[PDB]
């Protein structure tokens, strides 16, 4: 229990935005035409149907090194939740223990900078 | 042991999901369609961590792994490709069939091995959760679990040292600068200063339409050099 | 005491949570319908125009209008698209961009029809965190409605999404951890009555800043409106989507916008407590009159939204990211050992070694950011060499 | 408050602080500076940890041992032993690895006599990869990588629940996996070799937290102690305890290699830098074992009767694809992964013992089948092809004896011992082992393992052959010997293969004292 | 709805990872798949920990998270050193070692 509110609230919502698609599809105009299916190139023809040889098949992304940085940094972060919420329970030891344990990220996170890993973007 | 019907619709919707989810990531020959199977999967995980009395650990799951499936995704456009519909045709010989029947074997053995166990005495989580689910998870994390604590720390630095190691690239393979380039014999501009547009015609002006040089020849600098002619 | 509170919440009739979260609905709905033509307006007045000020009188109708004129429009499929993703995206982002705001508290426990019961629609032991989920789970809208839509533009406006999410969701989670810290609990009903002697604003400065800059990039607004940035991507992720499916995806920003805002309320400024001149005024905190505050708190980070948007920029998104990471994450996470250590002392009686820390701690930061800002980073200067091409003589 | 024993956590505090302190090196220390201080900061450690190490030893000469963390750690004399041999062969590695290029004409000298291409990222044989290496540079971060992989070796043997396990065996996974492909040469080899033994670890992984979860659903506890109480108590479910052993055990035969999980080894081994081939071998093998004797002799002994039989089968496997498969192999290193292969089931035969015997004869067969192998992918690194690549190919190796008496005597020394012939640890290793299953009832496995090391000893004497009995071909590999570190190890290693052969009772009073856990 | 049904469904979970495994060539689908293992182990340990009536489970959850972040980014790390090398992801693509 306690979630059922919460699940009303999205179905509400689910509802909402299903039939609001649905709506999209439904009302207003609707005329077949090649040129209004074809992909926005500002205005220009895009590209025959086999794009081209290779082509835009692969994105590079210039911050793949901190997007993997970051899966471990965030999931790393979450056992802070229940130590600043049991904080004042817990005492000086868990006040020591997670100073260490963020001096060690600290250490992982200044490596990663002052080696250049948070600049390529 | 039975759960309230409530849990038990819950359940079937959920992990009808997760498990849908997961076939979904094994079977999709689309990379995008298998990472968005994934993150179904893990949001149904989710789901069914709060409904056995877990909020902190679902909600945690929903987070991290929206987040760990975004990059999964980043990864699958960078080194898969967009839209690559991958054939998923056997290329071991008969591969196929024993990893189908290794797979199928091991989960029938497994689901034989845990049998039925609930009946054996189910207590309940509330005397655990009483007092805050997550205060529960700190008194353990930092007071019996403390080592494994600090120890995912280690995991931590480990991932990083081997992504700043494997990944990031040093000065050598550095792309030039914007600034760079328009240097040394002043680059990019003396040279056909702004290279020449592909070429517009009636009925074509892609970029991939090249230009007519004045004996009606194509030029092939107008068109550029990744484009497969016309 | 345990927050949620048991004795207030988890026991609405099926009809009156029902109500509740029908109220809801209906308030963030005509809270987004508000904010278009409010925001609209105070940008004229920002910028020394009227604003729409035609459609229905003083222009009430004009976010209306637009709502129904999109509603009216071709519903447009482009070939070359996931259709069934391209078709999902907008539900995607709106489902998610509701339920967040669930675990909202809009108010105290008020007596309807009898019954003793929040003016919130529930709470979770978890619900900052949820929020958190719920909105984190929205991105994907935008993502897959850039990857889907099959074309240069959207593809590159939601890779800006992903580029968004990596720079500002690790800022958020540590900025919530102060707030945590101070409060001893997750839940938004406990994070509220946590702020009874003070708001949390004053005391968590560093980690409002945080949350709040975080927060106008998890919404993709100016100076980070990075996946739209219309200037450069033309339309970003929702070019082409028309009609109720854009609506929907502009809807998601606007109620993100909202849910984020009230959050911020919610762990920063006291939550629905009346503001100072009224904290002395009898009943201030009693009856719906937390609504008016909790809105009147909500709509002043709207107006903050809308200045933004008035007055600055976007950045790039890579310049952004940046910023998240070398300034956001620092910042947020040594602001956090500072506090837990200012806690500890001040339970462990040390008081002044605890001020003498906090105030050095800050001042620090303030000069080293500023290193990283213009006295040790980002203000230099340099030359350059000519070519062959018989350059003229620089005076 | 808790309690923290940290005297008897020493060892592992001390390393893991020195990995710590080397990212911080490798973090704000400038290059020309990394090196001299990485080495300095990561050897002594280990010394240092070796010492804590013995004065543990010390500390639990009354008690039996002690728990550390409230559980999760306890050292006792099977684990104080264990991290010892972990932290010698660490130590010996880390010469290993630091050993840098022989200097020629140019002082691009950069760590690469031990095998690390001068940056990982950059593609093989690119023109940045080739600059990096005219200009001399190194991924100084290796030494901090493989410290944390000693860590975690040291914390596995010790771990005394299932987390501190999975925990411990991640954090010494991710190091090795990353290790794998920083090869100088081969570098396609290498790569390849990261990506097969990060994917097979990854799955092996998997199976074993998805026991630990099993094993934990039957006990309902994670601690070791606690599973054996409820297992012995049979208050749990007797099936789902089975369950879990086995996937649990899944996991950790994959990490010692046996036939069903081997697969990995033998490219692993022959793709993986020589250096980190020589580490992993035997600090990866001590790890595992260790921690395989703490489930089988702490958590589950009640259930012998239920996993003897397979691991009885696994061992027969081990012991018999691993030395067959070995006997046609024509590449020393992949040889010598597959007699690593073999020499797992023979340690799995003494653990399969479940007697004190048992214990003791697996520490001592670790302690000495480590150093051995440590010392042989250590000669194996020093010959080199005339391009520089690491010549492995068995033909080239032809009357290399002749042309280098000495390393010719000293690898044919390590070879007796792993085929274990007399006068060399090798014997007295497997002579233990054998000895516990038998006086344990497993007999036909000391049957068995005779017939497989019969089988081996071709495969392991074929190489003398070419060494001694053949004349050199014209175009014979060059003895390398690029630094005084990688001949001290190899110096140490040939030595105590034979010392620990002809008068093993030192360490065997060790092993003997160390046969029983918390 | 008996809740060894949790138990099933996480075994299920790891059999479809484990298949994917050995099924999908691409390597980050693989990753996918050994996160899909890691999330099932996950499963059975909420499950189990509810029926045992502590957090102990719950706590493993997190840690199992911990390593699934840390192998997926180590796993990333690999692949993008082979992928500049080769410009593939496909596993099957690195078979020099044989034999």
């Amino acid at each position: 229990a306690l979630y059922t509110p919460i699940l009303i609230l999205g179905a509400i919502a689910a509802v909402f935005a299903v039939v609001s698609v649905g709506i999209a599809l439904v009302i207003g105009p609707r005329r077949f035409n090649r040129s209004k299916l074809e992909a926005y190139e500002c205005g220009i023809d895009p590209l025959p149907p086999v794009a081209a040889g290779l082509t835009g098949q692969r994105i590079p992304i210039r911050y793949y090194l901190i997007a993997m940085l970051f899966i471990v940094f965030d999931i790393e972060i979450v056992f802070l939740y229940p130590w600043a919420v049991a904080f004042d329970s817990l005492g000086l030891f868990a006040v020591i223990e997670m100073l260490l344990f963020m001096l060690t990220v600290f250490v992982a996170y200044a490596y990663v900078w002052r080696r250049g890993g948070l600049n390529w973007d | 042991a039975r759960t309230s019907t409530s849990e038990a619709v819950v359940f079937w919707v959920v992990g009808t999901v997760a498990l849908v989810g997961a076939i979904g990531v094994v079977a999709a020959r689309k990379a995008v369609y298998s990472a968005v199977f994934l993150a179904c999967t893990m949001i149904s995980l989710a789901v069914l961590y709060i409904a056995q009395d877990a909020p902190f650990l679902g909600v945690v799951q929903i987070v991290v792994y929206t987040g760990a499936v975004m990059m999964l995704f980043l990864f699958v456009l960078m080194l898969i490709g967009v839209d690559l519909t991958e054939s998923l045709v056997e290329t071991i010989k008969g591969h196929r069939i024993a990893a189908l029947i290794a797979g199928a074997g091991f989960g029938i053995l497994v689901i034989a091995g845990i049998g039925n166990v609930s009946v054996a005495g189910f207590s309940g989580l509330a005397a655990a959760n009483s007092g805050g689910n997550v205060e529960g998870l700190a008194a353990l994390i930092f007071t019996r679990y403390l080592w494994a604590f600090e120890l995912t720390s280690a995991l931590l630095i480990t991932a990083a040292l081997g992504a700043m190691v494997l990944a990031h690239r040093e000065r050598f393979e550095r792309r030039k600068t914007q600034r760079e380039l328009a240097i040394e014999r002043f680059q990019t501009g003396g040279h056909p200063t702004p290279l020449p547009n592909p070429g517009v015609y009636a009925r074509h002006n892609s970029v991939d339409v090249p230009a007519r040089l004045p004996d009606g020849s194509e030029s092939p600098l107008s068109v550029s050099t990744i484009l497969p002619h016309r | 005491m345990t927050h949620p509170d048991p004795t207030l919440f988890g026991h609405d009739p099926w009809w009156l949570m029902l109500a509740k979260a029908v109220a809801i609905f209906v308030f963030l709905l005509l809270t987004v319908l508000s904010a278009i033509l409010i925001e609209r307006k105070l940008l004229g007045r920002m910028q020394m125009r009227f604003g729409p000020n035609r459609v229905g009188p003083a222009g009430l109708l004009q976010s209306l209008a637009d709502g129904i004129k999109l509603a009216l429009k071709e519903g447009l499929v482009p070939a070359g698209v996931d259709k069934p993703i391209y078709l999902l995206a907008p539900v995607i982002s709106v489902i998610p961009a509701f339920v967040a705001f669930s675990v909202i508290p809009l108010g105290g426990a008020v007596s309807v029809f009898g019954h003793r019961t929040p003016l919130q629609l529930t709470d979770l032991p978890v619900a900052v965190l949820f929020i958190l989920a719920a909105t984190s789970i929205g991105v994907y809208g935008i993502v897959l409605a850039g990857w889907a839509s099959g074309s240069t533009y959207p593809l590159l406006g939601g890779l800006r999404s992903s580029a968004q999410v990596v720079s500002y969701e690790i800022a958020m989670g540590l900025s919530f951890v102060a707030v945590f810290l101070y409060a001893g609990t997750m839940s938004t009903s406990g994070i509220v009555a946590a702020q009874d002697r003070t708001w949390f604003v004053f005391l968590l400065l560093p980690s409002f800043l945080v949350y709040v800059v975080s927060m106008v990039g998890e919404t993709n607004r100016a100076p980070f409106d990075l996946p739209e940035a219309e200037g450069e991507l033309v339309g970003g992720f929702h070019t082409e989507y028309s009609s109720l499916k854009f609506a929907m995806f502009m809807l998601a920003e606007y109620v993100n916008m909202t849910t984020v805002s009230a959050l911020a309320t919610t762990m920063f400024l006291g939550g629905w407590h009346a503001p100072f001149p009224f904290n002395l005024i009898d009943g201030a905190n009693s009856g719906w009159w937390p609504l008016l505050w909790f809105t009147a708190k909500v709509w002043t980070f709207m107006f903050l939204y809308f200045w933004l948007r008035a007055t600055l920029p976007r950045l790039r998104y890579d310049q952004f990211m940046a910023l998240g990471w070398k300034v956001l994450i620092p910042v947020s996470l040594l602001w956090i050992m500072v506090v837990a250590i200012t806690r500890s002392l001040r339970q462990h009686g040390e008081g002044t070694w605890a001020a003498w820390l906090l105030t050095a701690a800050v001042v620090v930061v303030v000069a080293l950011i500023w290193g990283l800002a213009t006295s040790l980073r980002r203000r230099t200067v340099q030359p350059p060499p000519p070519q062959s091409t018989g350059a003229y003589p620089v005076p | 408050t808790p309690s923290i024993e940290y005297g008897l956590l020493s060892p592992m505090l001390i390393v893991f602080g020195v990995a710590i302190a080397g990212v911080l090196i490798e973090a704000l220390a400038p290059r020309q500076s990394r090196y001299p201080l990485q080495v300095t900061l990561a050897l002594g450690g280990l010394i240092a940890t070796v010492v804590a190490v013995v004065f543990v030893a010390r500390g639990l000469s009354g008690t039996p041992g002690r728990p550390a963390v409230l559980g999760a750690v306890v050292l006792d004399a099977p684990a104080v032993f264990l991290q010892g041999t972990i932290a010698l062969v660490g130590i010996l590695g880390i010469m290993l690895i630091a050993e840098r290029q022989k200097a020629t004409v140019s002082a691009g000298e950069a760590r690469g006599l031990e095998d690390f291409t001068p940056q990982a990222s950059a593609v093989a044989g690119s023109v940045a990869e080739q600059l990096a290496t005219k200009t001399g540079v190194m991924q100084t971060e290796v030494f901090p990588l493989t410290m944390f992989a000693i860590g975690g070796m040291l914390l596995f043997p010790a771990a005394d629940d299932l987390l501190t396990m999975f925990v411990a065996l991640e954090v010494l996974s991710l190091p090795l996996y990353l290790l794998c492909g920083l090869a100088r040469r081969r570098r396609l080899l290498s790569q390849e070799a990261a990506l097969k033994y990060f994917l097979l670890g990854a799955f092996s992984s998997a199976f074993f937290i998805y026991g630990a979860a099993m094993l934990y659903g039957s006990a309902g506890t994670l601690d070791l102690s606690g599973i054996a109480e409820s297992v012995a108590a049979g208050s749990g479910n007797t099936s789902l305890a089975l369950l879990g052993v086995a996937l649990l055990l899944v996991g950790v035969l994959f990490k010692v290699g046996a036939v069903p999980f081997h697969s990995w080894i033998p490219d692993v081994y022959q793709g993986a830098p020589t250096s980190i081939t020589a580490f992993m071998a035997a600090a990866t093998k001590i790890a595992a074992f260790g921690a395989m004797l703490r489930i089988f002799y702490v958590a589950v002994p009640a259930l012998r009767d239920d996993w003897r039989p397979v691991l009885w089968a696994i061992a027969i496997l081990t012991m018999v694809v691993g030395t067959v498969t070995a006997v046609t192999q024509t590449d020393v290193k992949r040889m010598l992964a597959y007699s690593a292969v073999a020499h797992s089931g023979f340690i799995l035969t003494g653990v399969i013992a479940a007697n004190p015997a048992g214990v003791s004869s697996t520490l001592f067969y670790l302690f000495a089948y480590g150093f051995s192998t440590l010392g042989a992918f250590a000669v194996v690194g020093l010959i080199r092809n005339a391009a520089g690549d690491e010549e492995t190919s068995m033909a080239q190796w032809a009357g290399l004896g002749r042309r280098y008496p000495i390393v010719g005597v000293v690898f044919s020394l390590f070879l007796l011992a792993f085929a274990g012939i007399p006068l060399t640890s090798g014997f007295v290793s497997k002579f233990a082992v054998f000895k516990a299953a038998g006086e344990g009832g497993a007999i036909p496995l000391v049957i068995i393992g005779v017939i497989a090391s019969a089988v081996a000893a071709y495969f392991y004497v074929r190489v003398i052959v070419l060494m001694f009995f053949t004349e050199p071909p014209d175009d014979a590999p060059e003895l390398v010997v690029p630094s005084g570190l990688s001949t001290a190890v190899v110096t140490v290693t040939a030595a105590v293969t034979f010392a620990l052969g002809a008068l093993p009772q030192p360490l065997l009073d060790l092993a003997n004292s160390a046969e029983t856990f918390l | 709805m008996n809740p060894d049904n949790y138990l099933y469904l996480s075994a299920l979970l790891f059999t479809i990872g484990a298949a994917g495994v050995l099924l999908r060539r691409n390597a980050i689908v693989m990753f996918m798949c050994v996160e899909l293992m890691l999330n099932a182990a996950n499963l059975a340990f909420v499950n189990f920990s509810r029926m045992h009536g502590q957090l102990d489970g719950q706590v493993v959850a997190f840690f199992t998270m911990v390593v699934a972040a840390c192998e997926v980014v180590v796993g990333l790390a690999i692949i993008m050193a082979i992928f500049r090398t080769r410009r593939s992801a496909s596993v099957d693509d690195a078979n020099l070692l044989k034999h």
